[PDB]
């Protein structure tokens, strides 16, 4: 992972076409950890449990951090 | 320090910061047409995590960090607003979309299923979605303008007194989220707060997605034009 990111990140400070590419490539590295997926369903269906049997409430912080930490 | 010694220095930082790149990427496509490819996004915030890097004087690693963030999200951001996100085309399609809506809410005496807006409009449920996504991000990104605004223009007394003041924008928000309808704070909150997309926040409220969507794209609208 790092083995290759590291050799890529370096082969693309030595220098864009190739670059473009070599960018490319750590792009394409930085993916492969599409196995993000977790609580595929728990986090909502949990949510949920917790929507309707009110346990979430809309505190306009809440809703303000999110806009924030998101648009900062 | 000799020159491969800072080579390193380097080259471990923008390494060690690249994990970031990805998750604000893989983060900021929550709120994209699903045809953006992530890779792109993820190659433009390397670009600036690298700028970031370079350009970066010595700092706390809290307020470095901060930096980089600021630097890798701009790098994307810059990318996207490049696009056809702000196009009439697509300021037209919002419009139509919304008289479909109606149209079968009256129709029907309901909430259309997103194929029934998908048929009504005469395309897929993939593309009323891309749209409905298009759509979104054209306020997703009006809106960013407003934080560039709410600093660019102040911030030339930001160097001049040179971060907890930020924390102005941070109760200037309180204020027209308190002017959010019970509804539209509801979805947000699930939205941002609570790192979801669209599709997924119509199944936190067995809706549609069109209807989630719909309300995103109404909420940001209000937002933008209270905080502007």
């Amino acid at each position: 992972n790092r083995i290759e990111l590291s050799r890529l990140i370096g082969l693309l400070l030595e220098t864009k076409i190739e670059d473009k590419v070599t960018l490319s490539k750590i792009a394409q590295e930085l993916s492969k950890n599409d196995v993000e997926e977790k609580d595929l369903e728990k986090k909502v269906k949990e949510l949920k449990e917790k929507i309707e049997k009110g346990e979430y409430e809309v505190s306009d912080e809440k809703v303000v951090k999110g806009l924030i930490e998101f648009f900062t | 320090k000799n020159p491969y010694s800072n080579q390193i220095e380097r080259e471990e930082l923008i390494l060690k910061y690249l994990p970031l790149v990805k998750a604000i990427a893989t983060n900021i496509k929550k709120h994209l047409p699903e045809d953006v490819d992530i890779r792109d996004l993820i190659s433009y915030g390397v670009i600036g995590l690298i700028k970031a890097v370079d350009n970066l004087s010595t700092e706390n690693p809290k307020r470095a960090e901060a930096y980089i963030k600021l630097r890798i999200k701009g790098a994307i951001y810059d990318y996207l607003r490049s696009l056809d996100f702000g196009s009439r085309q697509v300021r037209e399609k919002e419009r139509r979309i919304k008289e479909v809506v109606e149209k079968l809410k009256e129709k029907l005496g309901r909430e259309p299923t997103d194929e029934e807006v998908a048929k009504e409009l005469g395309i897929s449920t993939e593309e009323l979605f891309k749209t409905l996504d298009k759509i979104n991000f054209s306020y997703i990104l009006s809106l960013e303008e407003v934080f560039r605004d709410f600093a660019r223009d102040y911030s030339e007394l930001i160097p001049s007194s040179t971060e907890v003041i930020k924390r102005e924008l941070t109760e200037k928000v309180k204020e027209a989220v308190s002017k959010l309808p019970e509804r539209e704070k509801l979805v947000i909150q699930l939205i941002f707060y609570e790192e979801l997309p669209a599709k997924e926040v119509a199944k936190i409220l067995e809706t549609s997605v069109s209807r989630v969507s719909q309300l995103k794209a109404k909420a940001l609208e209000r937002l933008r034009e209270m905080l502007s």
